[PDB]
């Protein structure tokens, strides 16, 4: 017979609420009912209730059992995550919403909120999209589920209440490969280096294919040694961008004294009111500071408080920048513009800003 | 402790990942005490203490991984190999394994404990619900356990299959679409699950010069963040009118300021509001679902649905991060999606045939040009594919675009044409 | 002794007219009379008023004298020329106005005009900024001062006249060299080749150095063939820009048969309003047809007169568009888009799109 | 009818060229059959005959010149050869002299009298006012007149110099400032004699990699395109408050829709009227000028005056057409302009030493970066400089802003420092 493969993932339909699957493609509205909780009314008059709970991403399996006897207990069996790695249970019972929310809490310490409400104009701040960091990756320059952890136990009442005037993600890449949409979020924590690569020979010889490793070099810094059958770096083009590494053992930059994270700011996926943006570095550079990271979280922190005190219900962080101006954003967030924040990475087209990145034209 | 400083994450209001670790460890310590089948016993505490070490000396612990795979893919599993082997054997090798998730994350109860029965048998006991790209993780395993461990996924009531990495298709994500959201353009689930069906052998078995990644958005709200994490960007429209229920709207201006809040915010100033009736320029509309959004007992997206398609969306390296620009202003999404199938095999044929290494598709149109890139897929230059048009002179042209000339013979003449 | 040398150009202060030497710098407000008419009072309560025709820029010393006979009986031994090549003169008295201009008409055959009143909200349209094309340039893909002629001819009813509701400035560039603000105007007229270079290996030779023509390349076409001793041209690569031609007289370009001029669209200089713009092709190709070049006259009238019929007052041509959107230029203007107009050149930076190309900040 | 296709070109209500150009043949020739001392009176038509040619063939008969000049200067004299120089002998030769403008072009009539009589005397009689960058054009003469030509002018009762051509410091010029304007910020046509007087040796003798040009406008309106053609543009601003004169407003808003045609127009709403008083938050003003521009007779600029140095600007060549972008947010001008002469010679300096062949500064600084600019006119960042802060994280560190580690010092140890 042989081991069956090719067969892809479950049918999603076969593991949808049975409310779900009558009512599918025939919603008349959804209502925010109060932080964490979306009421969801179908056209046949079906009613339920998606109630949202913060996940730490990383789950042991006992999580999830316990999380499965939950959904079992309230959702009939049935639950999903979001695209944020939120967990969403089903309730067509509102008198039971309540009960769903203190058991969740009490069993498995996973907060209800992340939602917002367009129609009202206040916003929750929703979970943070992040990666591997030292768990598991080994290009990373910053830890990725620690500063989540640190920076979240900070801006928590903004998790579990609707206290913002318009959406803010925070996002956070472990390096300059990203591995998420942190390159447009609305506040963005990027793992970088500010040291070039030592060429290790001998790993070169050995396990680098050296011609790839050179076409890999955004600025042209590496050429190849012929003499010696391995590579040079001119430190005077490198950035640090890590790349060279992704490619090749033998070219590490590391250094824990100068590994940290750029701040980056003002990114937009949605249309919503004005065209999608990528990020943009306002803070060249935090160190790390394990198990807290002190300085990140305050400027972070400080980033947030500056927008949601000034900006105008719907406003993003970008649209505040529309606004004001870049000259007053540094003002009144208390940053300071450096040389490090004038752009120089050459290789972009500039015909790309003339591109249309955005599902926004008219028929 | 053994653990101070991660110690430290344990306190706080957030749902605290240490606690994750912790829990794993003790229970998959105690299942094996108990004589069940477990495997890696000691594989949660070997991740906790290299983190630990990781902690304190402000760095990674992994190293470059061996290239590892179950019999019969290429893709899926990632080699993950600890510089710490020899003092903490458990982490020498930690592979993870992508599991393909169900469209649009929805599962139940049974799906989810066939997962967890197998990986506490064959790995560590961590996950990742979900990796970024949409996949539930599998987080740390051994070579000899990752063929026995796909076995037994494919063997259960409800199986699930590995997902995509390395140069391949990956694992197509989705919006919840229809399932839950009253603005869904298109079935973004039935899409997402079809593309991942048809494509199987594009995502086990990797032959591309890079990755290729698809995510499926029902309205330009984008819940998926298609537009900055997906090469090929599926994202539902609308061509007609905007559905207004104007009894409804009436209801929302007696308490919401329509007036601030929708009208002033609109970009193109589409939308008026008198008191008594709402007006909606649609051929002045681009459909930023603002409206909408603020008012979706009134409002709806048109009835004549598709998807926009964006084209080139990706991470910095080598040429610069992207965000998706227009290459399909519009395209019907029924099944079984033979226009977008077709589009889609045709950009791989030349991406194929004319990418170098690692380069992805996007990079390799800034390369080509959209006027090739449009040729692959057969359709003509349109104005929403750009916010302006070029700010220089210095446009090729085609050599039957020419009028017929002495020095176009002498081109001729020397085969330079 | 020799020969005087680097003494430079006479000083402007002793060739200013008695009345604009006497209250320099001290004036108080101007007022557009009628048009070609400028009223300037001065602080000391003086009054004088500039009095703009337009010319061809291209003059016989013949007409310099007869313009200097106009001079001594108008305006004191004193005129000036603008920025735009219309020349200016200082009348003193009012009832002197009219007859002045009359004789300009009279003798040197120079319309009133060319000016524009912000105040009032009403615009004539000026001199077209041109160089030097088959009367002097040997890189000219079309005549300037032919075109010029044609234009102004169909448009003449516009430069006499207010009939505008914004300025609009047209200007022409008989190459990519593009010797004017051609880049920066409102319509602009550029000519272009669609062919690319025969190298004529013996003028290479002769009369080349080949490493820098070859380095003049913006796409990299060219490459030495050193066999040979000559230059070798890739043509999917060669975009015609001339420039190798530039560098190197063995590198012509010129098909008389298809060379022509693009139309570029929305470019701005001042900062009033708007910030300042690069032009943009909306117009790929149109002939060379001396001596009227009717197809060229077709599509910028077409141009001027479909954005005057719908533009608000002081709302340029790229201010329009800033409001009405690519799709709509396209159909109100009657042009076709095409492949042609989507930006491909690659040596750009996209980092020069987030420089402030433009005076407007605030402090 | 010698010129059938040209001869169309003297229809029509506009000034005829073709005109201009047939009544200096007639006029040089009628001169020199009346003893008149008229080098080239066959010029002219030389000219009208070549050009219909060009009509008839519609290409340039114009070839690649030799490099000519006057002794003792390298640059303002422009080469040109007829390849029909043996139909047309006349034409063989016909090079440009380009002569140094008064700031703002002003004249007296002995002024141009003078100018007049050595051109009858030494050229076609043909001219170009003005040049592009400012020059007058003499145009079409022979070499060994170029000599001759420029020592009568230079003994001329009014002598004029020679204008810039080459790798050199081109002709500056300004809008006619305070001479006539009421907006102007600084005395425009007394810094661009000064420059052009200060920099006679850069501008006559070419040295550097490539031209290099500078304008100067009184404020931001801009006259003399400065920030699209040249390198260096001067433009005047202000730092404090834009004086308003309240009655004289009001005078304006009897006739005048100043909500529609001023308010709803400034670009960062700044200004505001309410039909009594009109305010303007200074803090929110960009300085675009509209308002004044809108209201000369009630509103002014600050008192605080000086300019703002754009950086960049030039056509197409070789990497893209450039606007130039803010260099330098505020400077004093106030003569003898030691710290705008300051600005230029350090940027000449680094120009000359790092600066490829035929590479512009606007090029330069996109290739070493804006901190060596910065660096070499000694001047700090400034948000000012920038639309918007870099989108990508790709940032260089001094070295001396790194923590000292044991990688640094393994840097050092290889010297790679
Ligand atoms: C469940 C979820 C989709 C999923 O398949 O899992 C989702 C669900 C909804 N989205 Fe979303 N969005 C989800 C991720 C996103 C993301 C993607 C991301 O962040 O990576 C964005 C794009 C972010 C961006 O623009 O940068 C997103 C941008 C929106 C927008 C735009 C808001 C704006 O003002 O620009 C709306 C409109 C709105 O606010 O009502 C929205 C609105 C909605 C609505 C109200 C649509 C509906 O009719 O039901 C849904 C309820 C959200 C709420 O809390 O009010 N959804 N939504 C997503 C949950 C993430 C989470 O746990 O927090
Ligand atoms: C597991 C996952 C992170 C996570 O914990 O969520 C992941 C982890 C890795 N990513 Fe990724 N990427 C993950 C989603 C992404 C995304 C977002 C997406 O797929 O939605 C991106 C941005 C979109 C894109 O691909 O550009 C992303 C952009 C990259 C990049 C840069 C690609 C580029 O063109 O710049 C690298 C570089 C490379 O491919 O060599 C990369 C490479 C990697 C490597 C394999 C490390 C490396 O430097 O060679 C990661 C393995 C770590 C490990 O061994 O555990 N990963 N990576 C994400 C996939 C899990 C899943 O199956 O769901
Ligand atoms: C005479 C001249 C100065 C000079 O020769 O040194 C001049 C003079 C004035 N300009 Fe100008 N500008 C002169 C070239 C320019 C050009 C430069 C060019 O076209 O190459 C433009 C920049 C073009 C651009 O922005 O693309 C120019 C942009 C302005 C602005 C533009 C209005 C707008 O909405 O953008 C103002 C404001 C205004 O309309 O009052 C202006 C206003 C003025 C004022 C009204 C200022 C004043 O207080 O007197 C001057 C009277 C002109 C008039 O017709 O109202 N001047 N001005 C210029 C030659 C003009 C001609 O038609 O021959
Ligand atoms: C004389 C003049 C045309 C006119 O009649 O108006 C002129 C004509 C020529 N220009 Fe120019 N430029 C003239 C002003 C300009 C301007 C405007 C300005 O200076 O204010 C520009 C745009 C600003 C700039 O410099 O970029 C201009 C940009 C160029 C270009 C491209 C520069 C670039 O870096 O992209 C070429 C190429 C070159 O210099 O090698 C060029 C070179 C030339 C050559 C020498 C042709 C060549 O390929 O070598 C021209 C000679 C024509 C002739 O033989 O009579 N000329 N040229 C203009 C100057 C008259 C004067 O001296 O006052
Ligand atoms: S962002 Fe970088 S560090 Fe984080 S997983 Fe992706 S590759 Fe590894
Ligand atoms: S780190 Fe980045 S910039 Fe530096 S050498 Fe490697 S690839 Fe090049
Ligand atoms: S993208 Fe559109 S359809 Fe999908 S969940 Fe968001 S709002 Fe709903
Ligand atoms: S969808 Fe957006 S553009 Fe269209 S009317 Fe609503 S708000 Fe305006
Ligand atoms: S634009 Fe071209 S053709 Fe015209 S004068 Fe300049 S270089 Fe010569
Ligand atoms: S014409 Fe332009 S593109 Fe073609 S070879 Fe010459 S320089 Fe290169
Ligand atoms: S730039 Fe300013 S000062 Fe100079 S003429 Fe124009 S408006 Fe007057
Ligand atoms: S100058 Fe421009 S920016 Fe300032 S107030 Fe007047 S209109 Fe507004
Ligand atoms: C990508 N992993
Ligand atoms: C993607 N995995
Ligand atoms: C020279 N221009």
């Amino acid at each position: 017979e042989g081991v069956k493969t090719d067969f892809g993932p479950p049918y999603f339909r076969d593991l949808l609420h049975p409310v779900i699957a009558k009512n599918y493609g025939k919603w008349k509205y959804h209502e925010v009912v109060k932080p964490g909780v979306i009421k969801r009314v179908a056209e046949s008059g079906d009613v339920i209730y998606v109630v949202r709970f913060g996940t730490p991403r990383l789950l042991s399996i006992y999580t999830v059992r316990e999380l499965c006897d939950i959904a079992d207990k309230y959702s009939d069996g049935y639950l999903r995550w979001t695209s944020r790695n939120n967990v969403e249970f089903f309730v067509t019972d509102e008198s039971k919403i309540d009960d769903l929310i203190n058991e969740v809490q009490e069993r498995v310490g996973f907060p209800c909120g992340g939602t917002w409400d367009a129609v009202k104009g206040e916003y929750g701040l929703s979970n943070i999209v992040h990666t591997q960091g030292w768990i598991h990756c080994h290009t990373p320059a910053i830890d990725a589920s620690g500063i989540v952890k640190a920076v979240m136990d900070e801006l928590y009442e903004y998790f579990t209440d609707h206290k913002l005037p318009a959406m803010c993600r925070i996002s956070l890449a472990c390096c300059a490969n990203m591995c998420g949409a942190v390159h447009a979020s609305d506040i963005a924590i990027v793992g970088i280096h500010r040291t070039p690569p030592i060429p290790n020979d001998e790993a070169i010889r050995k396990t680098c294919e050296i011609p790839s490793t050179v076409a890999a070099c955004p600025t042209g810094a590496l050429k190849p040694d012929m003499k010696n059958k391995t590579i040079k770096v001119d430190v005077e083009k490198c950035m640090y961008c890590g790349n060279c590494y992704t490619m090749c053992p033998g070219m590490p930059l590391f250094d824990p004294e100068n590994d940290g994270a750029a701040i980056m700011v003002g990114g937009k996926l949605s249309e919503a009111r004005r065209m999608p943006e990528l990020s943009k570095v306002v803070v060249p550079w935090v160190p790390n500071e394990p198990p807290r990271w002190p300085t990140l979280v305050k400027y972070v922190k400080q980033i947030l408080e500056a927008w949601a005190a000034n900006a105008n219900k719907h406003e993003r962080l970008i649209e505040w920048v529309d606004r004001i101006g870049w000259e007053r954003f540094f003002e009144l967030t208390g940053l300071e513009f450096t040389q490090h924040l004038i752009d120089d990475y050459r290789i972009t087209p500039y015909f790309y800003s003339e591109f249309r990145a955005s599902t926004q034209f008219k028929w | 402790s053994e653990t101070p400083l991660l110690d430290e994450l344990e306190k706080g209001p957030w749902p605290s990942f240490v606690k994750e670790i912790k829990k794993t460890a003790e229970l998959m310590e105690k299942a094996a005490a108990e004589g069940k089948d477990v495997k890696m016993p000691k594989g949660a505490r070997g991740l906790l203490k290299q983190l630990e070490i990781s902690y304190k000396d402000k760095k990674t612990h992994w190293k470059h991984g061996g290239i590892v795979s179950v019999v019969g893919y290429g893709g899926g599993v990632i080699g993950r190999y600890s510089d710490l082997g020899e003092q903490i054997p458990e982490v020498e090798h930690f592979h993870t394994m992508r599991i393909n998730q169900p469209s649009g994350w929805f599962y139940s109860t049974k799906a989810l404990r066939g997962l967890c029965d197998v990986w506490e048998k064959w790995g560590s006991g961590l996950t990742n619900f979900h990796g970024s790209t949409g996949d539930i993780i599998f987080l740390g395993t051994r070579s000899e356990y990752l063929q026995p461990c796909f076995e037994d996924l494919g063997n259960l009531e409800i199986p699930f299959d590995i997902g995509g990495s390395g140069s391949d298709l990956r694992t197509p994500s989705a919006c919840m679409g229809p399932a839950l959201c009253e603005f869904a353009c298109y079935d973004t689930l039935e899409l997402c699950y079809d593309l991942t069906m048809t494509y199987q052998d594009e995502l086990h078995r990797p032959m591309w010069p890079y990755k290729f990644k698809i995510k499926c958005a029902g309205c330009p709200n984008d819940c998926v963040a298609s537009k900055a994490r997906s090469d090929f960007a599926i994202i539902g429209t609308w061509k007609d009118d905007i559905k207004v229920d104007q009894e409804a709207v009436k209801e929302y201006a007696s308490w919401m300021d329509i007036e601030n809040e929708v009208v002033k915010l609109c970009p193109t100033g589409a939308i008026k509001w008198d008191g008594k009736e709402l007006t909606i320029d649609n051929r002045e509309c681009v459909r930023c679902m603002h409206c909408i959004n603020k008012m979706p007992k009134a409002l709806k997206p048109g009835d004549e649905r598709g998807a926009t398609i964006l084209i080139g969306g990706k991470a910095p390296f080598v040429e610069g991060a992207v965000i998706g620009w227009v290459a399909v202003p519009f395209v019907e999404v029924e099944k079984p999606y033979d226009e977008i199938k077709e589009i889609l095999e045709a950009i791989w044929d030349w991406w194929d045939e004319e990418g170098k290494f690692r380069e992805r598709i996007g990079e390799l149109i800034w390369r080509k040009g959209m006027r090739e890139f449009l040729k692959v897929i057969g359709r003509e230059a349109d104005v929403r594919m750009v916010k302006a048009p070029r700010n220089n002179p210095f446009m090729f042209f085609e050599k039957d675009e020419l009028k017929p000339s002495a020095y176009t013979e002498e081109l001729k003449k020397r085969g330079m044409w």
